[PDB]
Order: structure tokens, then sequence, then C-alpha cells
């Protein structure tokens, strides 16, 4: 009969590829609460 | 309105030590506001988005880590752009950030997205920050203006019919889609109420249905009240910040939902890494997570 609509599903990579990290210096005064 | 200038005048910054200002004129940032205000009310309150694209938390004001995130993520139009709202507040750059933001938003319009956080609410923010900025580097009037754009802000979106994203979280009064494009934009947002909970409400693993919010505003809800909301709108994850979280996403209900928080070491105060979701073209989601070098 009439054929489905293409559907997406939300899945996650092998354990290993789920994150990935990037680097920062970290400066103590760069971020402060104004407050 | 010369964009190009504003965003190289913005983008010039990069790789400063220490981080400089960014100082646009008056009548540059009101431009912003208003042009970026017509697009959030010729496009819808509920948006409706197709993967590929990158999703972050909340920014409040840390400027530099937003450079951060576009250096590695890809600044546009190399990559498309959702944004969960609280941009500014608490950090010293709201207004770098919120200009940038705006100015990406006129730019690539159709590549581009934000949403309204909590902190984009002139009762939220004459308090945490943001109005002492305008003040103290413009005046109360340009405060005024960014109100005006805030409350024109979309609400929520959905990617690919598959990922419910908002700011906060589920609502008790949302039981159908219908009712978040029904409300009608410029908003305030209000003590109690649908629009109330989205930007506001918090996932909680030790509450059955809805529980009270030690914010004192809106709600908390379980894993229970997730699986029926994603059953019920044929939806596989609800995508969500407004919580600061350690390794910068978290997850929630099984993989049913995620928190993403995307300012790092958050004002000074945590030592959280901050993370974005990339969704790419079939909805297979990954963390890209910015932490310190150490
Ligand atoms: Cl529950
Ligand atoms: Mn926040
Ligand atoms: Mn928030």
């Amino acid at each position: 009969g009439a054929m489905g609509r293409k559907r997406k599903t939300v899945t996650w990579p092998e354990e290993g590829k789920l994150r990935e990290y990037f680097y920062f210096e970290l400066d103590e005064t760069e971020r402060v609460n104004v407050n | 309105l010369n964009l190009d200038s504003i965003i190289g005048r913005l983008l010039e910054v990069q790789g400063s030590r220490p981080g400089k200002n960014v100082q646009l004129t008056e009548n540059e940032i009101r431009g912003l506001c208003l042009k970026s205000r017509e697009i959030f009310l010729s496009q819808p309150i509920l948006l409706e988005l197709e993967a590929p694209l990158k999703i972050c938390g909340d920014i409040h004001g840390q400027y530099y880590d937003l450079l951060r995130l576009f250096e590695y993520g890809g600044f546009p139009p190399e990559s498309n752009y959702l944004f969960l709202g609280d941009y500014v507040d608490r950090g010293k750059q709201s207004l770098e950030t919120i200009c940038l933001l705006l100015a990406y938003k006129i730019k690539y319009p159709e590549n581009f997205f934000l949403l309204r956080g909590n902190h984009e609410c002139a009762s939220i923010n004459r308090i945490y920050g943001f109005y002492d900025e305008c003040k103290r580097r413009y005046n109360i009037k340009l405060w005024k203006t960014f109100t005006d754009c805030f409350n024109c802000l979309p609400i929520a979106a959905i990617v690919d019919e598959k990922i419910f994203c908002c700011h906060g979280g589920l609502s008790p009064d949302l039981q159908s889609m219908e009712q978040i494009r029904r409300i009608m934009r410029p908003t305030d947002v209000p003590d109690q109420g649908l629009l109330c909970d989205l930007l506001w409400s918090d996932p909680d693993k030790d509450v059955q249905g809805w529980g009270e919010n030690d914010r004192g505003v809106s709600f908390t809800f379980g894993a229970e009240v997730v699986a029926k909301f994603l059953h019920k709108h044929d939806l596989d994850l609800i995508c969500r910040a407004h919580q600061v979280v350690e390794d910068g996403y978290e997850f929630f209900a099984k993989r049913q939902l995620v928190t993403l928080f995307s300012a790092p070491n958050y004002c000074g105060e945590f030592d959280n890494a901050g993370a974005m979701m990339s969704v790419d073209e079939t909805l297979m989601c990954s963390f890209q997570i910015l932490k310190p070098a150490d």
C-alpha cells in the first residue's frame, strides 16, 4: 500500500566517540559574578 | 546597517590577553535589536529546524567562551546553530555576547537561531547584571531597547520532528504544540503558566510526576513525565539547558533528556566543563566539550 514517510531517529555514537574535548588556558580573573 | 563591520569588530578581540571590551555605538546596538526583533516576529515562536546543527546552552556573558565555542564548532556560516537562552547576566561581557548573537541572527537568519531563556526578561536581568552593564557602558534607554527585543524571542524548537528544545523544560499545561504556537509576541515572562515553565522548570531524579521547584518559580518533573511526553508527541529527545552540570552535558531519564550548559567555569564559582551538542544529518548526536588545559 502507500509508502511510509522517511523518519529520522536520534542515536548516539559508540562510547569512545560520544565526547570530543578541546582545551583552554584557565585565567581565574576572566570569569566573575558581577552581582 | 553595517553588519560586517559590527561583526568584524566583535571578532577582532579574539586571542586578546587580557580580554578587551568591544564598544559598539549606541545606534549600532539599537540597529541590531530592531532588525533582529523583526526577524524573530517573522519566524514561528515554535521553530521547526533541520539537522545538521550545533546546540548550545547557557552563556551568561562569558564572551570569550562563546568565541571559543565558535572557534571549535565553526564560525557561522560554517555550522548551523541553535542557542537555548541565558545570553546575559552574571558574566563580564553580556553586551558583546548578545550583540554577536543578534548580529549572526541578522546575517544568517535561516541558519542561526536563538531561544529565550529566563534571563532574557527585564524583571530578571534588572537584578542579575545586564541592567547594570547597560547603565554603566551605555544608558538605561538601551536596556529597555534590548528588553523589547528579548520579548520577541522564540520559545522552543523542534529538530526534524524528534528533538524538542527549550531553555528550562516541560509544563503540566503543555498538552499540544499548538498552545505554544498560539502565544503572542511581544510578551513578558509571567510568574506562572506555560511560558514560565518552558523557561524555568527542571528535571528531578527524586520526584514522581510534578514537584515544587526550589527556584520558587515553576516546577520539577520526573522521568515518567518525560517518557509520556515523548511517546505522546512522537519525539525521541528533550534538549534543554538552564542547570549547570559538571561535564557540560548531562543525561536524564535514560537518554531521553539532556541538559546542556556551555559556559565553562561558570561565573568563576564552578568547576564545570562547558558543552555543545552536535546533531548530524541523521540525528546522531555527540558532544564537543570545553575544559581547562591544566
Ligand atoms: Cl515522573
Ligand atoms: Mn542560566
Ligand atoms: Mn536559566
